[PDB]
């Protein structure tokens, strides 16, 4: 089997650096090296991910999409940034501006065909295609307007590979951005339309469960990154490796997805213990399942406690029990049948690899499908009116080719959107 | 808002043929009261059961009627023929379109609203739209115009959905509808190596628009009317129905109008303060009692007798 | 004579790669196939010096039949005989039947019928899946059921591991099972049933180990197995057929299933401790904690039973030892049955794992049945399905993979004369 990766925007750029930073040391390819493997397990699936040429040279099979130079130029002028090939590169030395509707129908538009040019080069690559990776931010550009474009085309392209989405939804808190909402509301529109995974990330949510749950002081940028680029590795790439119960993005969309709105998940990884101190091994399991399963510890913004889940997939991956792990989930089903909705016997998807993260003994990821997340698109959503009300910076929309109606149109979708999630919390 | 789903289901039975009876065909259905069929001992109640026999006449004044009137009232409505292939869904809704005996549904009620039309003439101002296009594979093609493929939903200012670039064409009269039609129908087939396997498989749907303008009273009236004869059952937009129906006969706030471009463009036709008629088909014949089943269960989706448990 | 066997799905395939491990394990054939008729119900002797497999494997992710051609073993099958469709799995009936299931199983059958051809006079196929998975439940579904029509002339006894009571896996399972059941139940012989929890009990309270791998398990009925095919198909002092078991244990037609049990299941460690009785081993056969089955005889009347014995057993102490039974009425039997015990008596005692956790006892006790128990388990994972279909749940997978409102709601009622079924045949006289 096979995917192929997205790094649209910046943000969807900068993660790329940290989820094949990763991910290739969780397969040993260094730099432009070849596969220095601990192992030899860590080779035999990985064309998931990259590309026979050389024999020495396993290229990620990615692509870099972004307006604003200077970013993918920094991305490429530092570690890995060599190794990919320089065809991966699809870049709009245009304005980058701000604006989802100046990455989405005027800047974005023209750079999109020498886009799904190679996203087929890729997906033509060889063997079977399952689907593709896309990391960006729905609060920008290149990241909303323009990723929300290569999806819209890539699912119309193969509606049959799946298309999991990595969405750092708009924080909270304080928003990077000021428009924020208006990029957002518009991608998560295209979003609940195409794409059939999503896992959204808040950059505060992580801060948190970065400062707290690792007693990090200087949560720099790339932590975060790494944080997530860590558990978007115990999804995919992971699976593709053996196990007594082994899953791949279908089984884990085929059991998360009730309902074919796509619906968005929340992502939490397992051993999330302090260097030095902490490293307590508490990971017997239901020490993970400990984890996991707390409030704080996902990295959405919202708190499982606030609404039920429809499917929750732990994803394992190192040598344990398929009693001691088929058995915790239950009581877990039990001492919280509150919260974890009637209407499916068992929400719950237990997978397990059997290979751990390269450095531990026991991890597992965490991919959770709660009504929680309505508390999210609310909030954006809210923050869209009160602006929209006023068409606030809307000048930079319109004036790029845009429609009133279009606005309306986002908001109400990712709204009725919230509305339905709720059919099941009750 | 008035009744709330209103939804009314009615269950055609297509003649016994003699080819069948040559053959020695084998039986289904067993008919009860007005309302109820029979098949395999499990009764099925309906708003109205027709038998074999059954007129067009007798179709279009129990399923049809009311619904044009409400359309001339200045409502929209809907009117879907539901079934396996050769059911019996095109002979309901278009039949033969020339003929008074033979034809269909969708001849009967451009006759009735015209000569309503033409009895009125006082102050009213008439005008009549009318647009013609299928779906395939969830694709929006125009009867009207084979250049307009693919075309795409959108909502206008007040939330009134419609098929952007869809050809609308004004009639003055009968027999210009069903030239209309017939158009439609040949442009259909261009492209298309097997018309039975491209109809049976694109739901076809016949949009009239009744515009009214007292000159003196000055209250202006619209309605719609979607005519549509769907594909075999035997669908996304089936899918997507289903849900819609059951949304509908559940009183749920919430109905599921997204999942099908169809369910889309119906939006402010079906459910809510429309009039809804479902004439599900159904062959007598020994085979699918299976199908038949399925299609009474897709009727059953909207609310009608339930049955103690 | 002989007996093919397709397991499907990774775990049919998991089970399958351990029923197949016992097997040379107590026949003296290394992993290299050599070694050092009788059993060749089984095993085909390509010339030669080697054995193989008289069986095939077909899973739709290659992960699991890769793992076979890596651990010894690896020597053991025709590099032909592991059918894989690099493709998808996807944990769904519909898609595993029909849409993608189908383009392999011609490929599968051909070996079925390839394999089939090969032997002399063969008398059907066991075969191992899963009921709740997408590999296991859809395609063998259509696997049994291409059966059925090309060798209706033959047994059909599939052995399943149906459903944790409350212990599932996938969130769907029960989809996968009400299908599997109504699309095989018109094609299967005998079901056999073997509960993947209720065996973990048997984990727990008779071996003691709360670190039961799946490799246990399949250890486990990998044994049961044992005693059904290999050491039945072998000579003894009162053989017993696989067609004597359809016929000896199916009331009616419905390709009924009864539960899977076995006697001497002591842990290592245990070992040296004084063997068990042959009265208290017969004994052990009517308790509710130990069958491999989370049917616990709640009320179910058995209404025949296979005691297939192995090892130093004296016909008279089990014409006495079943006697002792049949009149202890607590263990009520059906009406309509006066006697419905077969003995089966074997030779060479069981063979446990060098070194697993398995006791190791001179003589055990694999009692099968039809129990009118499972109206209970029916019962319980039929329920589950509608709960889920009442809402549609995860119905647009299937639909969207080729089937209809009609193959769920028309497979439902499938077993709801299932229910019906299972009810009538006891509970009344
Ligand atoms: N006893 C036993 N049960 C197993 C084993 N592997 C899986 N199972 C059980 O069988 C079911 C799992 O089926 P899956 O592995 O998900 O699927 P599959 O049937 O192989 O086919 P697919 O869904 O397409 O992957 C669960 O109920 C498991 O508890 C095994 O090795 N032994
Ligand atoms: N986790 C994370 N968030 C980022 C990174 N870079 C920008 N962001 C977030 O992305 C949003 C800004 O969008 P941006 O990526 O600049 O848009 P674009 O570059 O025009 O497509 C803010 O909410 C930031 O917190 C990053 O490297 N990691």
């Amino acid at each position: 089997r096979e995917i192929v990766h997205i790094q649209a925007g910046q943000c969807g750029n900068q993660i790329g650096a940290k989820f094949w930073e990763v991910i290739s040391d969780e397969h040993g390819i260094d730099p432009t090296g070849s596969y220095h493997g601990d192992s030899d397990l860590q080779l035999e699936r990985i064309n998931v991910y990259y590309n026979e040429a050389a024999g020495n040279k396993y290229v990620p099979r990615a692509i870099l999409v972004d307006l604003e130079p200077g970013t993918m130029d920094s991305v490429r002028s530092g570690p890995f940034g060599q190794i990919f090939r320089p065809d991966n590169f699809v870049f709009g030395q245009s304005g980058a501006g701000n604006n989802w509707a100046k990455g989405h129908y005027t800047e974005g538009a023209e750079l999109v065909d020498s886009v799904l040019d190679v996203v087929r080069k890729e997906s033509e690559s060889c063997d079977c295609l399952q689907g593709f990776q896309l990391t960006h931010s729905l609060g920008g550009g290149t990241g909303s307007g323009m990723g929300t474009l290569l999806i819209s085309k890539i699912r119309e392209e193969y509606p049959d590979r799946i298309m999991n989405t990595f969405s750092v939804v708009p924080s909270p808190k304080v928003s990077d951005t000021v428009v924020e909402p208006y990029n957002a509301t518009l991608s998560v529109h295209q979003l609940v339309e195409n794409t059939d995974e999503t896992y959204c990330i808040d950059n505060e949510a992580l801060y948190d469960i970065c400062f707290r749950t690792l007693k990090l002081t200087t949560p720099t940028y790339g932590d975060l990154n790494h944080l997530v680029s860590a558990t978007m590795s115990g999804v995919t790439t992971c699976l593709r490796f053996p196990g007594q119960l082994n899953a791949d993005l279908r089984k884990l969309a085929v059991n998360m997805v009730p309902f074919p709105r796509l619906h968005f998940f929340m992502p939490g990884f397992a051993p999330l213990t302090s260097r030095g101190s902490q490293q307590y091994r508490a990971l017997t399991v239901p020490e993970l399942t400990q984890q996991m399963f707390d409030a704080k510890n996902m990295m959405a913004a919202c708190d499982p406690r606030h609404g039920r889940y429809l499917t929750v997939a732990a994803v394992f991956r190192g040598r344990m029990s398929m009693k001691e792990v088929d058995e915790q989930m239950l009581n877990v089903q039990n001492k919280n049948s509150s919260y974890f909705v009637e209407w499916i016997p068992n929400n719950v998807k237990t997978a397990v690899c059997d290979i751990p993260p390269r450095g531990l003994k026991m991890s597992a990821t965490f991919i959770g499908n709660s009504t929680a997340i309505q508390e999210l698109f609310k909030r954006i959503s809210e923050q869209f009116t009160a602006m929209f009300r006023r068409k606030a910076f809307l000048h930079w929309y319109t004036g790029e080719g845009m429609d009133e109606m279009e606005f309306t149109e986002a908001e109400s979708n990712m709204n009725d959107l919230v509305s339905e999630y709720q059919q099941y919390q009750d | 808002d008035p009744a709330e789903c209103n939804i009314k289901v009615m269950c055609r039975f297509r003649p016994l043929n003699e080819s069948e009876v040559n053959r020695g065909d084998k039986y289904v259905a067993k008919f009860q009261g007005e309302d109820t069929v029979m098949i395999a001992s499990k009764p099925y109640a309906f708003d109205r059961v027709f038998q074999s026999s059954t007129s067009q006449e007798q179709v279009y004044n129990d399923c049809a009627k009311k619904i044009v009137k409400d359309v001339l009232e200045g409502y929209n409505g809907t009117i879907f023929a539901y079934g396996q292939t050769s059911s019996g869904k095109n002979h309901t809704m278009e039949g033969k379109l020339h003929d008074p005996e033979g034809m269909g549904i969708i001849p009967r009620i451009v006759q009735d609203i015209f000569n309503y039309i033409y009895s009125m003439d006082e102050n009213l101002e008439f005008h009549i739209k009318v647009s013609y296009f299928e779906i395939y594979l969830d694709k929006i093609r125009d009867l009207l115009d084979v250049s307009k493929t693919n075309l795409s939903v959108h909502e206008d200012k007040n939330r009134v959905p419609y098929v952007k670039g869809c050809t609308e064409r004004f009639v003055c009269s009968p027999d210009e509808v069903m030239d209309t039609i017939d158009e439609g129908k040949s442009n259909r087939h261009v492209a298309v190596t097997n018309m039975n396997e491209h109809s049976s498989r694109s739901h076809s749907i016949f949009l009239i628009n009744v515009k009214q303008e007292n000159t003196q009273t000055e209250q202006k009236l619209s309605g719609k009317l979607y005519l549509v004869d769907l594909a075999g059952s035997e669908n996304k937009s089936l899918s997507a129905l289903g849900n819609v129906i059951s949304a509908l006969a559940e009183g749920s706030t919430y109905v599921p109008y997204r999942d099908s471009k169809m369910t889309r463009i119906l939006q402010d036709s079906l459910g809510g303060n429309c009039r809804t008629t479902i004439v599900i088909c159904c062959s007598p014949s020994s085979y699918n009692e299976s199908e038949t089943k399925s299609t009474l269960l897709f009727g059953q989706r909207a609310k009608t007798i339930k049955n103690t448990v | 004579r002989e007996c093919i066997s397709i397991h499907v799905g990774q775990a049919g395939v998991q089970i399958g790669n351990a029923c197949w491990e016992l097997y040379c394990l107590e026949h003296g054939i290394q992993p290299d196939g050599q070694m050092p008729d009788s059993f060749n119900t089984f095993f085909s002797e390509t010339g030669a010096g080697k054995h193989v497999p008289r069986a095939v494997f077909v899973d739709l992710e290659p992960t699991v039949i890769d793992e076979v051609r890596t651990g010894t073993y690896r020597q053991l099958f025709h590099p032909e005989q592991l059918i894989t469709g690099k493709e998808d799995a996807a944990n769904n009936y519909a898609r595993g039947h029909y849409t993608i299931g189908k383009e392999i199983i011609d490929l599968v059958l051909d070996r079925i019928r390839k394999l089939a051809d090969q032997c002399t006079g063969l008398q059907g196929f066991s075969v191992f899946h899963s009921f709740g998975g997408g590999t296991g439940s859809g395609f063998t579904s259509l696997l049994m059921e291409r059966l059925s029509v090309d060798y209706g002339k033959k047994s059909k006894l599939e052995f399943s591991i149906y459903p944790a009571p409350q212990v599932s896996t996938a969130v769907v399972e029960p989809y996968n099972s009400i299908l599997t059941t109504h699309t095989t139940l018109e094609h299967s012989d005998c079901a056999f049933m073997v509960d993947n929890e209720a065996i973990y009990d048997i984990c727990r309270r008779n071996l003691d180990i709360e670190r039961p791998t799946y490799t246990n398990l399949n250890r486990l009925i990998g044994q049961i197995v044992s005693s059904i095919t290999a050491s039945l198909r072998f000579d003894g002092a009162l053989n017993v057929d696989l067609t004597e078991f359809q016929t000896n244990l199916v009331p009616y037609p419905r390709g009924h299933f009864p539960l899977a049990t076995y006697a001497p299941v002591i842990s290592a460690e245990k070992a040296y401790h004084e063997q068990l009785s042959v009265a208290e081993i017969t004994n052990a056969c009517f308790e509710p904690a130990n069958q491999m089955v989370k049917c616990d005889p709640r009320h179910g009347k058995y209404m025949a039973c296979c005691l297939l014995y192995r090892g130093d057993v004296v016909p008279k102490d089990v014409n006495a030892a079943i006697a002792t039974i049949k009149t202890k009425r607590t263990i009520q039997f059906v009406d309509w049955c006066p006697t419905g015990f077969k003995v089966g008596i074997n030779y060479e005692p069981p063979t446990v794992v060098p070194g697993g956790d398995l006791a190791k006892v001179q003589r055990a006790v694999c009692m099968l049945s039809n129990t009118t128990a499972i109206a209970e388990a029916w019962a319980r994972l039929d329920h589950k399905f509608d709960l889920m279909y009442a809402k549609r749940a995860f119905v647009h997978w299937y639909v969207g993979e080729g089937m209809e409102e009609g193959e769920f709601s028309e497979a439902r009622e499938d077993m709801a004369a299932l229910e019906k079924d299972y009810e009538e045949v006891g509970v009344d006289s």
